[PDB]
RNA sequence: ACGGGGAAUCAGGGUUCGAUUCCGGAGAGGGAGCCUGAGAAACGGCUACCACAUCCAAGGAAGGCAGCAGGCGCGCAAAUU
RNA sequence: UUAAAGUUGCUGCAGUUAAAAAGCUCGUAGUUGGAUCUCUCUCGGCCGAAGCGUUUACUUUGAAAAAAUUAGAGUGUUCAAAGCAGGCCGCCUGGAUACCGCAGCUAGGAAUAAUGGAAUAGGACCGCGGUUCUAUUUUGUUG
């Protein structure tokens, strides 16, 4: 290739889109934004494949024009934008206001919030350094350039973000019996508190986390996001708790529920 | 069986269980190290030493009696030679076979002796190179032998 | 025996390296000598002109002639006997015809009474010998 | 001078040596503070770069390079081209079929601080991956081990 | 040379076996082989035994009841994993009913089934049926 | 001989295939050199040479289907301008 | 072209007479190699943070491993190959899971197999002394 790529291919999508074989040999690139390609659910994915407010990609560009969809607090025209973990999206005609949280299976869920929780999001902390004059600033992993913060934040810290300024409200630092949900690997969508982090210099840290029902696990350490202070998350949780449950448990919830039926 | 030959004999020494010094024997450690110190001076090998003291004084083994070894006592006092007895009779075997052989050049059978011989001389300088015996630059000379022995 | 150790593989591997070339179908198929040697260049079927009816004896015990044609293949100028197989197919092939030319049933190898041919024709003027011999066509005019 | 040997004059861009100070310095004595780094993945520099008086860029403790990627370790091997060493590493590959293995070794160039002095061809050294230091240089030794004939 | 003395034990008790005899003189012990001897024992295959201590390899008598098909070694002593077991065990075994492979573990020497129990793969020492 | 993901066969081990719609590489008749641009040594860009080949008033001008159809050729062997 | 072919044989073939052990011995690389040996010093509020135990091979575990394909769960395409849909009278519900050599990373085990730890004692552990460089606490601060 003699520059960069503008196509993706409908297998070569990310496979928590749950996109079918047979509808078109292309899928929907992302934008460039503050999301990984591989990490975020375009617009398009959302309005017209989820909430199936559109049949045809044609009714979402429709719906964006018009200027319905607010991406935390600013409209975006864009129908491939890269929406991602903990955005807050706002549909003011219909009333309705969603947060991207993982699923227990991996898969962004719909998550339907309340209009005052849609105020702040949660954010990692990525970078921290000092600029021109002695100006601290960080880097988030929303892509945000917030300076002046306070100097007790540091790295893998959580921070809450008032959309309507952007500015710091509080902050939670990463130490052991703190709540967090995992952000990519094998465990990606659960939930647990930090029990234990083993540090390995020169290489990648591993932490261990431990669910509500007792299993444990681990995980990178960049594939942790602190969500609360101790066993409290501070937002909105979805219908499954954070909680896997097995084939067999799963099995047996799924057959209880059509014997009910009747 | 044998390394250079295809005989396979089994005839050897046969030690006893006892580890124990019998009571007849009545001499001391330090009595039966002073014949070892006595008998080195003359310039006898270890395993000369060892069936002299057997033969004579009723000393079976030196380990059951002094709890060491002969080797090992004659290098503490500092009478140790400076290759090993073995090593030392194995050069003088190749000078002997290279010696009847200048005046034999038809005797077509020492020439193959003489190769097995000297490849059991490499063999043991190797091993004895190995444990940090011998100097590392060591090296047998067929015609420098002579030297050594 | 064979080496039996942990750290054997490479002698285990090169040895079965240097052994299978004493396979002659393997030695046949991976030399190259026999790929050149092939008249077809390693093909099912070609096509050739005729240039000669020829009558080939059969081997003993049997006493007949088998009915052949000599042919040179158009692909690359070489020249092969091949066998008119049923009863009368002679009849239908004329010569300066343009045939389609198979093997003949045992890889490279003669068959039967038939000494020293390995081809069969298949096909005359585009027409098959079978069609014409069960008399579904005729030969173009 | 032995430092001096070459063409162009030898210094740790760090260090300045022209600090016009007093009469008295120059009376009392001239040397050279030095530039010393700790290269740190819990290895320890050693004292004879912090007392030493090599001039050499491609050092770890003494010169501009960084210590990242893969540590390693081998047999050295040859020592016969200036300030670099060639090492051995001897490996096992499996080969499935026969469910046994192979002998497998890797001859690789490496180069060798002064400051790692008395070091013979027999002994383990461990090693870090750092840029390219030259075509076929990218590791530079850390640690040198004694090997078994111990003095 | 001798190299494998396991493997001049466990020839020598299945010859001897074959004669019909009722004991069997091993030489020289080892540990390795005290230890596949108990292994052997505790499933009533041989019977009570006894090592001779000689101030050397010491030797073993061992009483023998006529209840032994055979007892190999495999040499080498190839690694195995407890996803592969079950391959060995229909090439080594006379059926699923009985039979068992010894294999040596960090948990001991042991058969093929109690290294099941205790989860846990090892090194291939032999079998007995 | 483009490399993998993979395909056929199959008691267990194994043998053979993978030009081919997904990922990476390479090329645009053969070599070479460039301009523009964030990105090209680009060929549905330019400049030469080598091999072919087009219109001509003989002065000159213009070329690159291993893109979709289609034609010739080659073949045992492959579809609608 | 695969099986049949235990006629390429690692599992698993043959070499007295059917094809076949070098005339014989030495010898480097390669391959193989006899017994033997039963976790803790400082810190943060009885535990963790930090050192390794000689080093490995081996075994179990963990995380990291594109989708499609393959194995496999659910689902009457009218059945099936398929597909990822669908179900109830606006609601309910899926789009699982397993496998993914070798090499690299991680944490338990210590049988088997290599490897080292004192023999000019330049040995361990305890208190004792001397030579040199040197810590920048203390003289409310500054020399």
């Amino acid at each position: 290739a003699r520059g960069p790529k503008k196509h993706l291919k409908r297998v070569a999508a990310p496979k928590h889109w749950m996109l079918d074989k047979l509808t078109g040999v292309f899928a929907p690139r992302p934008s460039t934004g503050p999301h990984k390609l591989r990490e975020c659910l375009p617009l398009i994915i959302f309005l017209r494949n989820r909430l199936k407010y559109a049949l045809t990609g044609d009714e979402v560009k429709k719906i964006c024009m018009q200027r319905f969809i607010k991406i935390d607090g600013k409209v975006r025209t864009d129908i491939t934008y890269p929406a991602g973990f903990m955005d807050v999206i706002s549909i003011d005609k219909t009333g309705e206001n969603f947060r991207l949280i993982y699923d227990t299976k991996g898969r962004f869920a719909v998550h339907r919030i309340t209009p005052e929780e849609a105020k702040y999001k949660l954010c990692k902390v990525r970078k921290i350094f000092v600029g021109t004059k002695g100006i601290p600033h960080l880097v988030t992993h929303d892509a945000r350039t917030i300076r002046y913060p306070d100097p007790l934040i540091k790295v893998n810290d959580t921070i809450q973000i008032d959309l309507e300024t952007g500015k710091i409200t509080d902050f939670i630092k990463f130490d052991t019996g703190n709540l967090c949900m995992v952000t990519g690997g094998a465990n990606l969508g659960r939930i647990g508190v930090i029990t234990n982090r083993e540090r390995h210099p020169g290489s990648f840290d591993v932490v261990h986390v431990k669910d509500a029902n007792g299993n444990s696990f681990a995980t990178r350490l960049s594939n942790i996001f602190v969500i609360g202070k101790g066993n409290k998350p501070w937002i909105s949780l979805p219908r499954g708790k954070g909680i896997r449950l097995t084939i067999a448990e799963e099995r047996d919830k799924r057959l209880a529920a059509k014997q009910s039926s009747g | 069986g044998r390394m250079h030959a295809p005989g396979k004999g089994l005839s050897q020494s046969a030690l006893p269980y006892r580890r124990s010094v019998p009571t007849w024997l009545k001499l001391t450690s330090d009595d039966v190290k002073e014949q070892i110190y006595k008998l080195a001076k003359k310039g006898l090998t270890p395993s000369q030493i060892g069936v002299i003291l057997r033969d004579s004084h009723g000393v079976a083994q030196v380990r059951f009696v002094t709890g060491n070894k002969i080797l090992r006592i004659l290098k503490s006092k500092g009478l140790a030679p400076d290759l090993p007895e073995d090593l030392y009779h194995l050069i003088k075997k190749a000078v002997a076979v290279r010696k009847h052989l200048e005046r034999n050049r038809k005797d077509k059978d020492a020439k193959f002796r003489l190769i097995l011989i000297e490849s059991r001389i490499h063999r043991l300088a190797r091993y004895y190179k190995t444990k940090r015996v011998l100097p590392p630059n060591w090296k047998y000379e067929s015609s420098t032998a002579s030297a050594l022995v | 025996g064979k080496c039996r150790g942990l750290r054997t593989a490479r002698k285990l591997r090169s040895h079965r390296r240097d052994q299978k070339w004493h396979d002659k179908q393997y030695k046949k198929a991976h030399l190259g000598t026999a790929l050149k040697a092939n008249p077809f260049g390693g093909a099912s079927h070609a096509k050739g002109i005729v240039l000669e009816k020829v009558g080939v004896e059969a081997k003993q015990p049997n006493s007949a002639i088998r009915k052949c044609v000599r042919v040179q293949l158009i692909k690359n100028g070489k020249k092969i006997t091949a066998f008119v197989p049923n009863d009368g197919c002679l009849n239908f092939i004329e010569e300066n015809d343009e045939v389609l030319v198979a093997g003949f049933g045992r890889k490279g190898h003669a068959v039967g009474d038939i000494p020293g041919v390995r081809f069969k024709v298949v096909k005359v003027a585009n027409v098959s010998l079978l069609a014409l011999y069960k008399g579904k066509k005729e030969r173009p005019r | 001078a032995d430092i001096q040997t070459e063409r162009a004059y030898q210094k740790q861009p760090t260090i300045f040596q022209n600090k016009k100070r007093v009469l008295l310095g120059e009376t009392g004595k001239e040397k050279l503070p030095r530039y010393y780094k700790n290269i740190g993945l819990g290895f320890k520099t050693p004292k004879e770069a912090i007392e030493g008086t090599y001039i050499d860029k491609k050092c770890p403790f003494t010169g501009n390079v960084s210590i990242r990627g893969r540590i390693l370790s081998g047999v050295v091997t040859k020592m016969k081209m200036q300030r670099t060493i060639v090492i051995r590493r001897d490996y096992l590959h499996y080969i499935r079929k026969y469910n046994r293995f192979e002998k497998r070794h890797k001859n690789m160039s490496v180069h060798l601080s002064p400051c790692f002095r008395d070091v013979q061809i027999g002994d383990i050294v461990t090693v870090g991956e750092c840029r390219p230091l030259s075509k076929t240089v990218r590791f530079n030794v850390l640690k040198v081990t004694k090997a078994a004939g111990t003095k | 040379v001798r190299m494998n003395v396991l493997a001049d034990a466990l020839k020598s008790i299945n010859n001897a076996e074959k004669r019909g005899k009722r004991q069997v003189l091993i030489r020289p012990c080892s540990k390795v082989i005290v230890r596949f001897l108990t292994v052997m024992m505790k499933h009533g295959y041989i019977g009570e035994f006894e090592i001779i201590d000689d101030h050397r390899a010491g030797k073993i008598v061992v009483n023998l009841t006529g209840r032994l098909n055979k007892c190999g070694v495999i040499s080498p002593r190839f690694d195995v994993q407890l996803k592969d077991l079950e391959k060995w065990q229909n090439n080594l075994l006379p059926s699923r009913q009985f039979g068992f492979i010894v294999l040596t573990t960090s948990a001991g020497i042991m058969d093929h089934e109690e290294a099941r129990r205790k989860h846990t793969g090892g090194k291939i020492l032999g079998f007995f049926f």
